């Protein structure tokens, strides 16, 4: 009963986010053309949309079952789908950073000798791996129709945390290499790179770390750290499209 | 030389001219005669468009 | 243009044989090729089909599972492989070229033939079987079909061929109204659905033989029986 | 030379005075008491994909089903409009093309460009392929337009300030048409094929005779280059579009200008111009990526055609008036109805 | 669909396949347009249309010259324009500068870069060490110009030749940067008739052009 403000902030942020996601979907799906940068933006916008809708639905269940006596129960398939969206949305950012680094480092190869469908190929493959790990965790920890076991849940959670740290390492390394190469050879891109790394760190990793490691290793924690984390993750997902598409179009 | 220009202008300054009113009336009459034969002006139904 | 065929000869029942056809004179890789056979005294029957790019193959139901078709584009050859030969396979075999696009004229060139002796469907009929004619007259020939040959797009798929004594057949009319290249303007053809006629004006010698009509609306391809003109 | 220059000035003055005593009314007031047209909404019915570069020219065939298109990738394609099938694809010796044509009988096509030759391609023949029939050399500048009169005659315009008529079998020029001061950019033939008009970069258009080889009239009202030109279906008027951002209508029997088509928002150029089967609508293509439909008797806009992502370079109307075709620098073609 | 219509569709599909193969082959090569004047030494650099092909470091090039307000629109999607100038005929420098200004401000060429080649520099050295001709009788402002202080590179030549070279470089570059909005750049160079290192400068400059193009799409710059 000391969490109404957190839920209201979540509701407002999500309302702001879905509009931008939908407009981006409409423009890049029907109106505009598609280069190798637009494919990744479209996939990221889809993942963001899904995540924000499920945050909305959990907000609504909470407000209804509290402000009114009537309460409802939603199946756990939903938590698994939220996990899949979160992971895919984080992996598309690392893919974009690597593609930028390659374009600067080897420009003629990127412009002249590259397959024309590598973007779609990579998007599908990353979605597939994300969904595989999401379901495998959903079953072996009890969120699906079964009773869980301890070892399987712990093993899957720890490997997912390792995967997230790997994504951060890739982001940092590629951005470093780009910036070094541009120096040894000018303000707008410094701002772009710093903004990207900082926003990823301080608005994407909190929820993942808290949900997959901390509650295992370390009730004075959960009830005070879960909502702040979900707030910040919603903010990241809603602010991504302005950073990647609208500023691109003036 | 310039004799070419003067010979050309001499051949081009002596022809028969009719007034603007008659030419405008003729074009308008042509437009009114064939009005029921242009599909892009009067649309065709879906049973006779090849496209 | 030329098409020359080889193989042939006596074959014991149950044996095997391979027929080969070699082309010279045209762009072979953009044509689709058929095989058509003729009995010792009967009409013409269709056998198989291979497409440009080798992406489609069709067989008549009488030879499925025993015969196979293939082509070798760089050396310009067409093959047909026998297996489990019977006594109804005594015939003389032909090779035919055909090209498909808007305004085209399929079944243009027919090669000569090789002989081989071994020791539902749209049925369409030619009631007339013999007509005696004299030079300087006009004559009409009819064949009618079982189902209508007028597709929605407006084309009536019907073809007319002529076979002179001791020769290979040639094309006269394609799609019921059009006149082939090299054919004198005295031939003509018209008709409605399920009724077709061919009219010859100022008939001459070197215009006698047997006339066939074919349909090209759906596989298998089906021929008539044959009307012949005698002096 | 002073005497000759004075005579020339006097003659121009006499022409200008005689073409004023023959103007008593205006097309604007002769056509005031008629009902207008309405709003012409047209929708895309086909999109024809397959080119990988800019599109410069297109031409319809007389059967109203087939068309040919020229591209900077170095290829010509014959399309089937009803089904969007491809009938042929002809490789080119040069990739710098600026014109193409389709013969009235349907047996030949032509193309030419920045290499100073007009090539004729034989379409239907034995052997199954499409091969070159004749190459015509003799121009000293790039080719801009070519049109077929028959199966053995063709008219070409070039950037060396001249036009020529050819005999294909012999391969030689028959008549040379001279008189322009700058490059010639377009030409259009009359229905009876005994006259044609040419538009140039000296801001003038001339009307020629084909058999005699002379020049009968010259029309001067624009103030920059003329890029497109076309007859009225009647055979007694033509329309011209310029980089001035205006179109004009001229008459041959009164020898002057009747109407102008301008609007204060347009500041771009005009690339192509065509009429409709009735002579009531005028189609024009612009550099601002879209196309406009004008009323040819009241100087009013009747509609727009907005579907292209780059410059609109070519335009065309079918003989039976069922469709219009546009091609653009974004490598697509469209059919509207 | 009838039998013949299906056959027609299959033929159309094969035509598309060949078209795509040809396009992918054509994507590798890079195209250049060679402008210049007479007495520019234009035909001896990389030691209707006269074409020319060459490759450096496993990349293909394709160079065109035509022997202009109208046909210049065709060359709207080329990688670069190569402009060549004789830097010894002082009577005809102003023509070259005006020509460069015209080709720099064209409507259809607002995103195409230019590689300059100030050719015939040995004759310039001889004419500036001779003393029988004065650069300042044609451009008055040569009397009051001095070499940039800390940006004077040279391999062991005179100071006077350096002043004469840098003045002409400046004239062209300061036409270039007057009004270009930063969307296309000019790369200047000095060459003679015996220089063999001329196919490498084009390669480096083209690599830079493509780097800028890649940056603009990804919104980095
Ligand atoms: C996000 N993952 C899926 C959550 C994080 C917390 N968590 C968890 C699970 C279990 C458990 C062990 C065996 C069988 C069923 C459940 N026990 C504990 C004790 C403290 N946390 N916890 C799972």
């Amino acid at each position: 009963k000391e969490t109404l403000i957190p839920v209201f902030l979540i509701l407002f942020i999500a309302l702001v986010g879905l509009v931008g996601n939908g407009f981006v979907l409409w423009l890049l799906g029907f109106r505009m053309r598609r280069n190798a940068f637009s494919v990744y933006v479209l996939s990221l916008a889809g993942a963001d949309f899904l995540f924000l809708c499920f945050q909305i639905i959990n907000c609504l269940v909470y407000l209804s079952n509290f402000f009114c006596s009537i309460s409802i129960n939603f199946p756990s398939f939903f938590t698994t789908v939220m996990t899949c969206a979160y992971l895919a949305g984080l992996s598309m950012l690392s893919t974009v950073s690597t593609e930028r680094c390659l374009s600067v480092l080897w420009p003629i190869w990127y412009r002249c000798r590259r397959p024309r469908h590598l973007s779609a190929v990579v998007c599908v493959l990353l979605w597939a791996l994300s969904l595989l790990l999401s379901i495998l965790e959903g079953k072996f920890c009890g969120f699906l129709f079964s009773d869980g076991d301890s070892g399987w849940c712990q093993t899957f959670d720890f490997i997912t945390a390792a995967w997230l740290i790997f994504l951060f390492m890739v982001l940092c390394g590629s951005s470093l290499a780009l910036l070094v190469r541009i120096l040894c050879g000018l303000t707008r891109l410094y701002l772009t790179i710093l903004l990207t790394v900082l926003v990823f760190l301080l608005c994407g990793l909190p929820f993942g770390i808290q949900w997959f490691l901390i509650l295992w290793i370390w009730d004075v924690l959960f009830c005070h750290i879960h909502p702040v984390s979900v707030v910040l993750s919603s903010l990241n997902s809603s602010a991504n499209p302005i950073i990647y598409f609208f500023v691109g179009s003036f | 030389q310039a004799r070419k220009l003067v010979e050309q202008l001499k051949m081009e300054a002596n022809i028969d001219r009719i007034k603007v009113s008659k030419a405008a009336a003729d074009l308008m009459a042509y437009c009114e005669a064939h009005a029921k034969e242009d599909p892009l002006l009067t649309p065709v139904p879906a049973s006779e468009n090849p496209f | 243009v030329q098409l020359v065929e080889s193989g042939g000869g006596l074959v014991q029942p149950g044996g095997s044989r391979k027929l080969s056809c070699s082309a010279s004179g045209f762009a072979f890789s953009s044509f689709g090729m058929h095989w058509v056979r003729q009995a010792p005294e009967k009409g013409l029957e269709w056998v198989a089909y291979i497409s440009s790019g080798s992406g489609t193959i069709y067989y008549a139901d009488t030879v499925k599972g025993r015969f196979t078709i293939s082509r070798d584009d760089p050396k310009n050859t067409l093959f047909l492989q026998m297996t489990s030969l019977r006594s109804e396979d005594t015939a003389m075999y032909y090779c035919v070229r055909s090209i498909y696009y808007y305004g085209s004229s399929p079944f243009d060139f027919w090669g000569q033939g090789t002989t081989l002796t071994v020791s539902s469907d749209i049925v369409m009929t030619q009631a007339t079987s013999s007509v005696p004619v004299t030079p300087g007259e006009s004559v009409s020939i009819s064949c009618r079909s079982s189902k209508s040959l007028l597709h929605s797009n407006g084309n009536t798929y019907l073809y007319w061929f002529l076979q002179r004594p001791g020769q290979s057949p040639q094309l006269l009319i394609y799609r019921m109204s059009n006149l082939a290249s090299g054919v004198p303007d005295r031939f003509s053809g018209s008709g409605s659905g399920t009724a077709f006629t061919l009219t010859i004006s100022r008939l001459e010698a070197e215009d006698v033989g047997v006339y066939y009509c074919m349909q090209h609306l759906e596989y298998p391809l089906t021929f008539g029986a044959g009307t012949k003109l005698e002096l | 030379l002073d005497q000759l220059r004075q005579e020339a000035e006097q003659l121009k003055n006499q022409i200008r005075d005689a073409r004023k005593a023959c103007a008593d009314a205006t097309l604007s007031q002769i056509t005031n008491n008629i009902d207008p047209v309405g709003r012409i909404q047209m929708r895309t019915r086909r999109t024809l994909r397959g080119h990988l570069a800019k599109i410069y020219a297109m031409h319809w065939g007389t059967d109203s089903r087939l068309l040919v298109s020229a591209s900077q990738d170095g290829k010509l394609i014959i399309w089937d409009s009803y089904t969007t099938n491809k009938v042929h694809a002809i490789p080119l010796r040069s990739s710098w093309v600026m014109t193409c044509a389709y013969a009235p009988s349907g047996n030949y096509v032509a193309c030419g460009g920045l290499d100073n030759i007009c090539s004729i391609y034989n379409l239907k023949t034995r052997e199954g392929n499409v091969r070159v029939s004749r190459e015509l050399a003799g121009h000293t500048g790039y080719l801009s337009c070519c049109r077929f009169l028959d199966d053995n005659q063709i008219v070409t315009s070039s950037g060396d300030t001249t036009c020529a008529l050819w005999d294909i079998e012999t391969g030689q020029q028959t008549t040379t048409f001279t008189g322009h001061t700058g490059d010639v950019m377009s030409l259009s033939l009359a229905p009876d094929t005994r006259l044609f008009v040419s538009g140039a970069c000296d801001a003038s258009a001339k009307l020629w005779d084909v058999r005699e080889g002379m020049c009968r009239q010259t029309f001067t009202g624009h103030e920059s280059d003329i890029n497109a030109i076309c007859f009225f279906p009647n055979g007694n008027a033509f329309a011209t579009g310029s980089d001035d951002a205006t179109c004009r209508l001229f008459d041959l029997r009164a020898d002057q200008e009747l109407m102008t088509y301008s609007h204060d928002n347009i500041i771009c150029g005009i690339t192509s111009v065509s009429f409709s089967k009735s002579g009531r609508l005028l189609l024009a293509g612009y550099d601002d990526f879209n196309c406009n439909v004008w009323d040819a008797l009241k100087a009013d806009r009747a509609g727009v055609l907005a579907g292209h992502d780059n410059r609109v370079s070519c335009l065309g109307v079918t003989d039976d008036g069922m469709a219009v075709a546009t091609g653009s620098w974004d490598s697509f073609l469209k059919i509207w109805n | 669909v009838s039998a013949e219509d299906k056959a027609a569709a299959e033929r159309s599909k094969m035509i598309d396949k060949n078209l795509r193969e040809d396009g992918e082959k054509a994507r590798r090569t890079l195209r250049l347009l060679l402008l210049g004047a007479d007495n520019s030494g234009k035909s001896t650099i990389v030691k209707g249309i006269f074409e020319t092909k060459f490759q450096v470091d496993k990349v293909n090039f394709h160079m065109f010259d035509v022997g202009r307000r109208k046909w210049i629109q065709c060359f709207n999607d080329v990688t670069a324009i190569i402009f060549v100038v004789d830097s010894s005929d002082y009577n005809r420098l102003q023509e070259a500068l005006n020509d460069f200004k015209s080709i720099w401000n064209n409507r259809w060429l607002r995103t195409i870069s230019v590689i300059l080649f100030l050719n015939k520099q040995d004759l310039l050295a001889e004419k500036v060490l001779a003393g029988k001709s004065k650069i300042e009788d044609y451009f008055p402002e040569f009397a009051r110009y001095t070499t940039p202080e800390d940006a004077t590179p040279e391999p062991g030549e005179d100071p006077r030749v350096t002043r004469a070279k840098y003045f002409i470089r400046k004239e062209f570059v300061d036409i270039s940067t007057a009004s270009g909005d930063g969307r296309h750049i000019c790369y200047p160079h000095f060459t003679c008739a015996v220089d063999t290192e001329n196919a490498r400068r084009i390669f480096n400059d083209c690599k830079d052009i493509i780097l800028q193009m890649n940056l603009r799409e990804y919104n980095l710059v």
